[PDB]
């Protein structure tokens, strides 16, 4: 994570 | 993407230095018998495997005609490195970017994206993720001008790997991997790697690395995990399952000591998600079967993007 | 240093990495009609020139027989570069390193070297740098064991971009160099360049960069200035001044104005020294006798590094 | 600055 992508 | 010779020509633009990034053995921290190769996509010029996912949307949507300078407008949902992909390549070539994320993101994510001059939009922090999605959806649907990086389901994903990544692994291997090792964020690098090697004639295995907390491949449940560029919660359409031989899962507590270690041991400085891709290729290089094979996985990102989140904590009371 | 293949071979330490570094013409920001080329230095492994110095040091010290791995202790004074590389490169090299620098520096500046292990002795915020060189230089003559790195004297300096940083430049620009514009930190970068360049036959001017607020070389007073990376207040054994035909002062504020502009332009992501070195490059470049003329400089750090410093700062009340 | 360098 976040999304962290 | 033709093979252009950076250390001998002059560039007509930045894009032009993305891909072809060098390939380094891991030494002091591999004490196995097996050779472990790093394909350090950390060296590209944002600083992170996404330069390729960046370029090949640009380049190849405006290609196809989808996308017009100065008037279509990229928009995608990201806390991480597509977006400062998008925002550093659409400023060159003539597009707005707009990239959703939640509001409590750091200020050092917001910064770099406005450096390059994106719109950032903020969306409500207790939505999380999910609410800076549902906002770049809206904005897609509202406006005919714009649309979606889409970086889990573009098709431009997997093939700049089958393309750039994979060609450049083989030639620098000397046309031998035995084993490619990578995490799966949206899959293009491990897909597309995968399709490169298998058209040369490779039997090279083919391993996807996701968190332990968020096992999804495997077929366990989403959950929050801490390795930053990988474990997204779903199987992203990107990702060609069938060319998968293993998934091996790595604990964030994992991956996070081995990224300290490997800046200690080898002078490697990156994020979560090359300290899990060398945790993983040194368990597969602990396999008795593996002596004197050839294992190679990425390092997707430069450590210095991480210098505030978690992952460098413990530094401080060391 | 002998030309190694990156794009097409595996690396057996990261050291390898260092320098054969790309060459970009600016764009979008240059209007005139000369051509100007960008020497990428960012593109270095750990984002800067000073990772050639920082080789050079371990590199050839050793050889001489003055550094010895588990027993030579190097020391420095540094709040920026050096210190990043001689602790990277310290780190994987077996040699305790001990960098000084004030106590009001950012916690970005000691926890980066602190990442690689070096050891961080931070001096009273009211002495300054001086304080810091003191400590060093304190170090050293106690301790029979330590060395100092020596930036602005050491003879490693300037020989380095002499073997390589120049003939680099010379095989990009095809034999080709009006104009060589390098800011002076060290004047490592300068020397060895203009050497190599002279050597060739070349006929380029050389053209040194100095801060507007720390005109040094040009005859007026020490002071403190924005310019990171140049400007040290004095001037350095290790410059060559019989090898320069001007000194040109560019201002804190037009270096910090180019740096933003060149982000958003070309997608050059640099620190002040480069949007001083291309503030100046655009000024030559505007001179009608340099129609048609290559003029080279520098970009010699990566933006990443700088984000929490000065030089961003307006991106917030954009 | 600071030494910067
Ligand atoms: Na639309
Ligand atoms: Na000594």
């Amino acid at each position: 994570d976040g999304s962290g992508i | 993407a033709a093979p252009f010779d950076k250390s001998k020509n002059v560039a007509q633009s930045i894009d032009q230095l993305i891909g072809q990034t060098p390939a380094l053995y891991l030494n002091k921290l591999n004490n196995t018998k097996a050779k472990v190769v790093l394909k350090m996509e950390c060296e590209n010029p944002m600083a992170s495997v996404k330069d390729r996912l960046g370029f090949a949307i640009y380049d190849k949507a405006e290609k196809e005609g989808k996308l017009i300078p100065g008037k279509s407008i990229v928009v995608e949902s990201s806390s991480g490195n597509t977006g400062v992909s998008l925002a550093h390549l659409g400023a060159i070539r003539g597009y707005k970017v707009i990239i959703t994320m939640p509001e409590s993101m750091s200020l050092e994510r917001r910064c770099l994206l406005r450096i390059f001059g994106a719109e950032v939009i903020l969306t409500p922090a207790a939505l999380g993720m999910k609410g800076a999605v549902a906002m770049a959806k809206k904005i897609v649907a509202a406006n005919p001008n714009a649309v979606l990086a889409d970086q889990f389901a573009t098709k431009y994903n997997a093939l700049i790997h089958e393309e750039t990544t994979g060609p450049e692994i083989w030639e620098q291997t000397n046309h031998n991997v035995d084993c490619f090792i990578a995490g799966v964020g949206t899959g293009g690098t491990l897909t597309g790697v995968a399709r490169a090697l298998k058209k040369m004639g490779s039997h090279a295995r083919i391993v996807a690395v996701e968190p332990t907390e968020s096992p999804v491949l495997s077929g366990g449940k989403p959950g929050p995990h801490k390795i930053q560029g990988i474990g997204p919660g779903f199987v992203p359409d990107v990702l060609d399952r069938s060319l998968i031989d293993e998934v091996l899962c790595v604990a964030g507590d994992d991956a996070i000591e081995t990224a300290l270690k490997l800046t200690r041991s080898d002078g490697v400085f990156c994020g979560f998600s090359g300290g899990a891709n060398v945790y993983a290729a040194l368990k597969i290089a602990e396999r008795p079967e593996m002596e004197g094979k050839t294992i190679v996985t990425v390092i997707p990102s430069f450590g210095e993007r991480y210098l505030s989140t978690t992952l460098y904590r413990s530094v401080r009371d060391e």
